[PDB]
């Protein structure tokens, strides 16, 4: 299934794009950046499953 | 009566006889997609009431 | 016939032991396991289960042409 | 939708027969309209009344099931003062399959409905007693 | 068609699904859907024959829809949530239309009836390709987004793809809607297992692959399309038969070779999860593939059938082109099953 | 002369063989469940002066 | 246990390796010698059986059995190959894979510690016998026969499996002596009865039971001698080893769930019986007298006391040994005459004296003539049974009166009478015919002598 | 549901990480090594019989590989297994000693007090 | 032609005392039929049925027969003398035995 050869080669194909809280050309923010940021930060590492509770 | 006929009758001939007219059902489709494509919305439908009205 | 071709009682009773005992405690493993997996999906606070959330490292944390974010 | 199979099975077993064969009359008119529309997408009726009149056919075949089906379980749970007991659904499933065989038409049919459709619904019985799960969610 | 185009139109059919396969954002999934669709169409029609015209129009107007279906649910997890990355899918009704088109994209029950109208309207190495390599992305992504979807209605259809491609296996005599019937019960196993173990679907899936592989190069090897056609093939090159015979008893499902492995695999998976109807309706609908598979090797092995006086001047020539990978795909398919453990690796 | 009867008669030693490597195979096994070997308490027993293992 | 094992798996280089014209010697002499290495096995405890690994064990009820799997190859070996004179070389060949490739998996599933291996062994048995009746039987029919095999069997094993994988998800083992000590009764419940009944169908399809016993007059009637041989001596065997050993997690569901087929084996054993009266067909006879003698194996082992289980091994050797005897009989006659029809070919006692010896002395331990091991295990059945319910003594007194008449009848349609004029190709008897009945027959009146090598674990 | 398809610490396409160093490699005689080169033996023949070759003694070099290719993949993929097995049996155990109040250790009663059913046979 | 193609006549069978009067039934080649004649019956009869129906007969009692009968009298000849009862109504000691609570 995925095989993450961007993470294995630290390529970043696609990363970039996924978020709206990650580098935006002339630092232009998201409506809710605040927003996004907080709940990407509580939830990491946590895994799927304790981040949804 | 029990062994020729009956015997044959409940297991092994009833079986085969729905098998038979089952596949006979299913793969008499002529092929036009109109018929078919029809047939996706109808599925298309139900999937978004039936199982995902209720989640 | 017995010196020739077979062993005493001992050998067939102690090695009955030896696999009475491997297949119990297998036995027993698989029941914990199973046990195991069904807490740890349920929960996610274990090794296994753990499915991805978005990477932190992706955030900028820089001015962002407005104060408020 | 699911509204339809909690309105079936909200009333009490051997109660209300009149209830409980009108929710069972839903259902099978609704399998029955389901039935009608794949056979009217896969194998058009070539005028709109044979449609008309072949959705109506299947309809009605089913909704008289569901309602047989229905008024003599309850009936059965009820007079034999048994509720909880898969022979009720044996009994209702050839009610229903005697239906089926009347409505086609034919005997070979309706013996084999008896049958299957008893079978059948006495297991859902059971299945419903015992906790077993035609789909079962995720634990392990 | 020209061999260097022939050669960078497989490159690009394989570039899409590896593109969909390492993606993480959901606009490069389905633009390796597309990429994959727009080079697959040629390869179905190599051989002009107004069938593979027939066969590339429907398989088109099949992907496409299920394309559009795919990018609609995409937006609508967007709307719900400005997230781009492949997840659980945070919106049930998203859920709902993705898992929708990866049927359809898959050909599952009762988005089916496609399958077996391009198998047949095609030759035997695009039949190949179509059933072997077109199943590795939508599969890949449906691993992906296992946890997020809705065990009742995968289930239902997987039960679907079971019982309807064992009925219309029943029915053929041209080998190639065989083989669709087939891929599409298969199909239908797959699926079954995937909300509850991606490892199970990932073996079933290789085991597929490499029975299916081994089927397609023999019917490949000996030039028949239909029932009657290989039925000659005994009278020509006996050992071909004999090993079609037995690829077809393992696909079968028949202890102890290497088809009865997927589905033990599922059955054992699917109890532990206190699923036993289904298991047990799933594996009696199985006959019904194993009684079609057993009619063909009734007419091609166990018996002889008549042959033609011309077949005598084919007894003095040999096959010129090898298939290489033909050997180790039977032994992979038949003789494996005592290494089932090494399934471990797979997850 | 060897070979006119050993080229085509070798054959009847595959099964002997087939046999002694078996019987072979059988020991190497009672090697991996001797972890009850004179441990059992219906046949422990003080071992002799010589002896080493109370079976094989 | 490997040192049976790996000399069977031998035999297939051999015999492959072998000159054209000394396959059928060397398949012989090898088997006979992995017979006489097998005959090591009876050597049985008291207490509990030869563990030899983790994998396989050895009992008082699979030796016999066993032994019988091994002595029944070179029996087929010599009964093949006066049919397959004509045949090619590397079909000759094989067809003696086929032989070699059952008797490994029999050998293999008789001794298997753990369900699920002796499930997929068990299973495996199917795919040469398949290949055997369809690729050498003589008629049209073969390819149904086939058909009729390969479904009546897997309909009823496919649920077995389905249950053995859920009892091991609940108990965590499928070996057998962890299933023996930590055994648990089974409540009283729909879920159990369901469990049940996937653990016993599976068996009682193959014994088979009446009723589900369709498949058996086709199946050894299209086989070829080999095939039927196999077939009724030790295929059948496997329903009842299976249904022994899985007993033991069934109780105390066993005593309501056994009354429907207690009746149906106590039933059909009248029917089957009575059926061997009206058979224009001799094969077809023979046939049916095997499901009339497994429906008391049948209720030998629903009833659950050590006197039938006793009866029931004894049962089932003598039965193995007595049919194959019988389709060796019938075929020695086709190869004359090329029809199974039983009045085609008369007053052959005239023509065979030595053959027509033969014939009696099948025919005498088929009806269970004392003392024969056939008795041994057919009267401790029944008074078992009788201990279960005196009344049971009317319906097995009945099936004993029924047995000696359509085995006499066979004997006297055959071999008395005057022969037919018309036919003159009857030959004087081969030594290997002769060699192949007596190989089959001494050994059971040997058995007499020593009964408590049949008489299982219970002894 | 991915078991470990996400487990911490995981190199994305190794095949064989280091750790799985410190686990005792199978040895050369591996049976399961040997049914491997038995499979290469197979296929070598089949290559053979497809065309219409010698079958037991046409091309020695290609029977040679076919068998160590399958011996050679074959131990890999049978360490990678190992590996994988004793990953699983490594967090099983751990989980269970980091959730003591979830596996209880149970004081157990002897056959004389407890009470089962008999249930005659007659 | 009124057949549905060209097919060999059924052959008829061959009589094996045609060519070899004492044919023992085996095979076509005298030798190999009289060489597997005296492979089947001295592997058979001489080797399997005599050597092993002895074997079989003089099997040492891993059964444990003798030394029940000798166990047994044994503690016929204790428990008579004693006064004893000859047989227990209860195979395992009451005292180790710990019944519930109470009848009720
Ligand atoms: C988010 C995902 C969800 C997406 C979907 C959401 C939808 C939202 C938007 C909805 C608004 C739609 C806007 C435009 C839609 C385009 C419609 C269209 O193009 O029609 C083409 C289509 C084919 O056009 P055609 O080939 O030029 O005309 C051929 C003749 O009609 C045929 O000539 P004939 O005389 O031979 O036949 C007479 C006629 C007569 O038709 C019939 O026989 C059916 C009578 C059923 C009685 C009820 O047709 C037939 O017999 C063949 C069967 C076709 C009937 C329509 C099939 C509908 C579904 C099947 C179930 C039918 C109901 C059964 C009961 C179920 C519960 C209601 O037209 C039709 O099939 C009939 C008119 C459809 C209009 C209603 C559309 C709604
Ligand atoms: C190893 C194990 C051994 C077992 C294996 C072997 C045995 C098992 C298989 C054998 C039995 C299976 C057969 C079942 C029915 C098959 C019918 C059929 O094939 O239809 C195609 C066939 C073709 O139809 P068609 O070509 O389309 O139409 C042209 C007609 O042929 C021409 O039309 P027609 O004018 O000539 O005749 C039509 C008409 C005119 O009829 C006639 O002409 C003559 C009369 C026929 C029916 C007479 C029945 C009344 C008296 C019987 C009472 C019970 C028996 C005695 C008990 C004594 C107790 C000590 O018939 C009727 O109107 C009868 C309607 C229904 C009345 C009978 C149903 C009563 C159910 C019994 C309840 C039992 C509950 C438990 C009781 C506990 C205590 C015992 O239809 C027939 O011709 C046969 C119809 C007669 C059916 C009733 C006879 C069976 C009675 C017992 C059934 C129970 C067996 C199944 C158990 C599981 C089911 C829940
Ligand atoms: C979980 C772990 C396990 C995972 C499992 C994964 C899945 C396993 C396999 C799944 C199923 C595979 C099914 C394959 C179907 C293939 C269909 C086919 O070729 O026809 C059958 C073919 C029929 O032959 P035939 O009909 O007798 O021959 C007549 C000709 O067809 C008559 O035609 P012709 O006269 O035109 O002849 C031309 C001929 C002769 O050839 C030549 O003359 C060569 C000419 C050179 C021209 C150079 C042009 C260069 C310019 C183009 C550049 C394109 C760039 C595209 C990329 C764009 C990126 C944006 O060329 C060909 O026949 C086909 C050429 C094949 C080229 C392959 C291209 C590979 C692309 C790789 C894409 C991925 C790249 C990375 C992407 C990253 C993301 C972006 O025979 C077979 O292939 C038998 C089956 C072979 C299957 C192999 C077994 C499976 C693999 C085993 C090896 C190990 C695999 C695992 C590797 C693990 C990783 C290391
Ligand atoms: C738990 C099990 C444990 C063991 C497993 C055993 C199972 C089998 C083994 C594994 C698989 C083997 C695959 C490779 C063999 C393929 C080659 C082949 O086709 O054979 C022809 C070939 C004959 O060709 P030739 O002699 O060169 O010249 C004559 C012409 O070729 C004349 O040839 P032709 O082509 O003109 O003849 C026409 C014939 C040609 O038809 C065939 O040749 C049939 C080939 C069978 C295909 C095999 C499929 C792949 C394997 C799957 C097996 C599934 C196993 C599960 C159980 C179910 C069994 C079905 O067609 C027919 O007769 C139509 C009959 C249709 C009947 C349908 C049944 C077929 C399937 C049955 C397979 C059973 C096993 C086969 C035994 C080997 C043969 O046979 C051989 O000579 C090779 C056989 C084995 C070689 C042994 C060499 C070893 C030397 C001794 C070393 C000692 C080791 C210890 C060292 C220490 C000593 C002191
Ligand atoms: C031809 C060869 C075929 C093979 C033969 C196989 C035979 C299978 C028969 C199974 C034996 C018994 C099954 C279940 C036990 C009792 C069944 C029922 O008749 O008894 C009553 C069952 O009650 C009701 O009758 C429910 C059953 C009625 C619905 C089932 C339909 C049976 C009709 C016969 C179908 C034919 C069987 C073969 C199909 C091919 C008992 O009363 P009750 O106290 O309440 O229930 C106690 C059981 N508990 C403990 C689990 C709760
Ligand atoms: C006094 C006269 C009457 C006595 C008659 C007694 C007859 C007894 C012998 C007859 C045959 C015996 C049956 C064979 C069963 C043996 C199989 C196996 O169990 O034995 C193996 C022993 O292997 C032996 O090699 C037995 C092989 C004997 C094979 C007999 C074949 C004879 C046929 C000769 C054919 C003629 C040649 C051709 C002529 C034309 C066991 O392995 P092993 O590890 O040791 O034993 C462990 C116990 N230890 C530790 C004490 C050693
Ligand atoms: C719900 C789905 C139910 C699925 C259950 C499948 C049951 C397994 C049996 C499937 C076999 C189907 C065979 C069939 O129907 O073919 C009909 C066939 C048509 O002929 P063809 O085969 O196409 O070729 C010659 C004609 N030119 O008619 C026949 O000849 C039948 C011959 C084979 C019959 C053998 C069936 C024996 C089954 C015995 C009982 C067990 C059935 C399985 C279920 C048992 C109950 C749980
Ligand atoms: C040649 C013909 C032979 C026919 C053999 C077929 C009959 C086999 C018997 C039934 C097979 C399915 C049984 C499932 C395996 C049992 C495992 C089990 O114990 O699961 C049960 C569940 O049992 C079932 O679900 C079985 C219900 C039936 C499903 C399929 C219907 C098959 C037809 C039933 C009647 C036919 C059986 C007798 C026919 C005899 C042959 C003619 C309870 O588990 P839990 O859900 O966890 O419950 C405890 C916690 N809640």
């Amino acid at each position: 299934p995925f095989f993450d050869v961007q993470k294995r080669l630290g390529l970043d194909l696609d990363r970039w794009m996924t978020i709206q809280s990650a580098e935006q050309p002339h630092k232009i923010p998201g409506r809710c950046h605040a927003f996004e940021k907080e709940w990407i930060e509580c939830a990491h590492g946590i895994g799927g499953i304790r981040a949804e509770k | 009566l029990l062994d020729l006929i009956w015997l044959e009758t409940i297991l092994p001939k009833t079986t085969s006889f729905i098998q038979m007219k089952m596949s006979i059902m299913v793969s008499n489709q002529k092929g036009l997609i109109k018929l078919y494509f029809l047939s996706f919305l109808i599925t298309i439908m139900i999937s978004m009431t039936l199982f995902n009205y209720h989640e | 016939i017995a010196r020739t071709f077979y062993d005493g009682p001992e050998k067939n009773y102690e090695k009955t032991m030896a696999i009475l005992q491997i297949e119990a405690e297998k036995a027993e493993l698989r029941l914990k396991e199973l046990e195991v997996r069904r807490l740890m999906r349920a929960r996610g606070d274990g090794p296994w289960y753990q499915y991805p959330t978005i990477d932190k490292a992706l955030i900028d944390h820089s001015p962002k042409t407005t104060p408020d974010n | 939708a699911k509204t339809l199979l909690h309105k079936y099975s909200d009333i009490p077993e051997g109660t209300e027969c009149h209830r409980k064969a009108y929710a069972s009359t839903s259902i099978g008119g609704a399998t029955g309209l389901i039935v009608s529309a794949y056979s009217i997408a896969l194998k058009p009726p070539a005028s709109f009344l044979e449609g008309v009149a072949r959705t109506g056919r299947y309809t009605f075949t089913s909704a008289a099931i569901g309602a047989i089906f229905g008024l003599t379980s309850c009936i059965s749970a009820q007079v034999r003062e048994k509720p909880d007991d898969p022979l009720n659904y044996f009994i209702g499933g050839c009610a229903g399959g005697l239906t089926l065989g009347a409505r086609t038409r034919s005997y070979g049919i309706g013996a084999a409905a008896c049958a299957y459709m008893g079978l059948t619904a006495a297991l859902v019985k059971m299945g419903q007693l015992e906790g077993w799960q035609v789909f079962a969610e995720p634990k392990v | 068609m020209n061999p260097i185009i022939y050669t960078t139109l497989i490159m690009t059919v394989m570039s899409g699904t590896m593109l969909v396969m390492i993606s993480s954002h959901w606009l490069l999934i389905w633009i390796g859907f597309e990429m994959n669709l727009l080079a697959m169409i040629p390869v179905l029609m190599k051989n002009f024959n107004p069938r593979a015209t027939e066969a590339a129009t429907k398989y088109f107007l099949t992907q496409a829809t299920a394309s559009m279906m795919l990018m609609m649910a995409i937006i609508i997890n967007l709307l719900y949530s400005g997230q781009w990355t492949i997840t659980k899918m945070f919106n049930p009704v998203a859920m709902t239309m993705m898992t929708m088109a990866l049927a359809m994209k898959l050909g599952l029950s009762p988005f089916h009836f496609w399958v077996p109208e391009v198998t047949q309207g095609i030759s035997l190495q695009a039949g190949l390709l179509l059933l072997t390599w077109q199943k590795l992305a939508p599969l890949s992504v449906l691993c992906q987004i296992s946890q997020s979807i809705n065990p009742n209605l995968m289930l239902t259809m997987a039960m679907l793809s079971i019982l309807i491609g064992g009925w219309g296996g029943l029915n053929q005599t041209q080998l190639r809607k065989i083989m669709a019937y087939s891929s599409i019960a298969h199909m239908g196993w797959m699926t079954a297992v995937l909300p509850y173990n991606t490892t199970m679907t990932i073996l079933n899936l290789l085991i597929y692959i490499t029975m299916t592989l081994a089927m397609f190069m023999l019917l490949i090897h000996s030039s028949a399309t239909t029932t009657l056609s290989l039925s000659h093939t005994w009278n020509k090159m006996p050992v071909i038969t004999s090993l079609m015979m037995v690829t077809l008893l393992s696909m079968g499902g028949l202890p102890p070779l290497s088809g009865f492995m997927p589905k033990w695999m599922i059955i054992q998976e699917m109890t532990k999860n206190e699923s036993i109807i289904m298991p047990t309706l799933m594996a009696m609908t199985a006959l019904l593939n194993l009684y079609f598979y057993m009619r063909l090797a009734y007419s091609s092995s166990l018996t002889m059938f008549p042959s033609t006086n011309n077949m005598k001047m084919k007894w003095q020539f040999e096959h010129t082109k090898q298939m290489k990978l033909l050997p180790t795909m039977i032994v992979l398919s038949t003789l494996v099953l005592p290494m089932t453990p090494a399934l471990s690796s797979l997850n | 002369n060897v070979l006119q009867i050993v080229r085509d008669h070798w054959v009847h030693i595959l099964v002997p063989v087939g046999f002694v490597f078996g019987c072979y195979l059988d020991r190497r096994s009672d090697e991996k469940l001797t972890a009850f070997r004179n441990k059992s308490l219906l046949f422990k027993r003080e071992l002799r002066p010589n002896e080493e293992v109370t079976w094989k | 246990m490997l040192k049976i094992i790996i000399p069977t798996t031998m035999l297939l280089p051999m015999t492959w390796m072998s000159k054209h014209n000394m396959i059928w010697i060397n398949a012989t002499v090898h088997s006979l010698l992995i017979s006489l290495i097998s005959l090591s096995l009876l050597n049985q405890l008291g207490e509990n059986s030869l563990n030899f690994s983790l994998t396989f064990f050895s009992d008082s009820l699979s030796a016999p059995l066993l032994v019988l799997t091994t002595w029944l190859l070179p029996l087929m070996l010599m009964a093949s190959q006066s049919h397959l004179s004509k045949e090619t070389t590397t079909r000759k060949k094989l067809y003696i894979t086929m032989l070699i490739l059952l008797q490994l998996f029999l050998i293999m599933t008789f001794t298997a510690t753990e369900l699920i291996l002796f499930y997929i062994l068990f299973e495996a048995t199917l795919v040469p016998t398949l290949i055997i009746i369809t690729r050498w039987g003589n008629q049209t029919e073969r390819l149904n026969a086939g058909l009729y095999f390969l479904f009546y069997t897997l309909a009823g094993s496919l649920p077995l499996l389905v249950a053995l994988v859920y009892i091991q998800n609940t108990t965590g083992s499928l070996n057998f002596l962890i299933i023996h000590y930590w055994s648990h009764p089974l409540s009283n419940s729909w879920s159990n009865i369901f469990m049940w009944l996937a653990c016993i169908m599976a068996f009682m399809v193959k014994m088979p039971l009446y009723g589900l016993h369709l498949w058996l007059p086709k199946a050894h009637v299209e086989a070829p001698i080999a095939g039927s041989m196999v077939l009724a001596a030790v295929l059948l065997k496997l329903g009842g080893y299976g249904m022994m050993r899985i007993t033991t997690i069934l109780n105390p569901l066993t005593n309501y769930m056994a009354y429907p087929f207690l009746m149906l084996s106590m039933w059909g054993m009248i029917m089957t019986s009575s059926i061997c009266l009206r058979q224009t067909d001799l094969k077809s006879l023979i046939a049916y007298s095997s499901v009339s003698h497994m429906a008391l194996v049948i209720v030998a082992i629903m009833i659950q006391t050590p006197w039938s289980f006793m009866g029931a091994t004894a049962l089932m050797i003598a039965h193995g040994l007595t049919s194959s005897m019988l389709f060796c009989l019938a075929n020695t006659n086709y190869e004359r005459v090329h029809s199974r029809t039983m009045i085609l070919a008369r007053g052959l006692q005239t023509l065979l004296p030595l053959m027509a010896t033969w014939w009696l002395v099948a025919s005498l331990t088929n009806l269970a003539l004392p003392p024969s091991i056939n008795l041994i295990g057919e009267l401790f059945i029944i008074t078992a049974s009788f201990s279960w319910s005196n009344i049971t003594i009317i319906l097995m007194g009945m099936n004993m009166m029924i047995t000696a008449l359509y085995s006499l009848y066979m004997l006297i349609t055959t071999q008395r009478g005057k022969y037919t004029h018309h036919i003159n190709n009857i030959k004087p008897s081969f030594t290997r015919e002769n060699a192949l009945m007596a190989l089959h027959i001494l050994p059971l009146l040997l058995l007499t002598l020593n009964p408590k090598m049949i008489l299982g674990p219970l002894y | 549901m991915t078991m470990m398809s996400g487990r911490p610490g995981r190199v994305p396409l190794q095949f064989l990480p280091n750790e799985a160093r410190s686990l005792p490699p199978p040895k050369l005689t591996d049976p399961r090594l040997v049914y491997m080169g038995f499979l290469g033996y197979c296929s070598g023949l089949i290559d053979n019989a497809i065309r219409r070759r010698p079958v037991v003694s046409a091309g020695l070099h290609r029977q040679l590989l076919y068998v160590t290719s399958f011996v050679f993949f074959g131990y890999y993929l049978l360490k990678r297994q190992d590996y994988m097995y004793a990953l699983r049996d490594h967090d099983m155990f751990a989980y269970v000693k980091s959730h003591p109040e979830d596996f209880p250790e149970k004081d157990k009663k002897t056959y004389g007090e407890i009470l089962e059913e008999f249930h005659p046979v007659r | 032609p009124t057949i549905r193609l060209q097919e060999d006549p059924d052959p008829e069978d061959e009589n094996l005392y045609e060519k070899n009067p004492d044919s023992h039934g085996y095979d076509k080649d005298p030798i190999v039929d009289l060489w597997n004649m005296r492979v089947v019956f001295f592997f058979g009869f001489s080797i399997v049925l005599v050597l092993g129906s002895t074997f079989v007969a003089y099997l040492p009692d891993y059964r444990m027969q003798e030394w029940a009968r000798r166990e047994a009298e044994r503690l016929v000849k204790y428990r008579e003398a004693n006064g004893l009862p000859l047989m227990e109504s209860n195979c395992f000691d009451p005292n180790k035995i710990q019944l519930p609570e109470d009848e009720d």
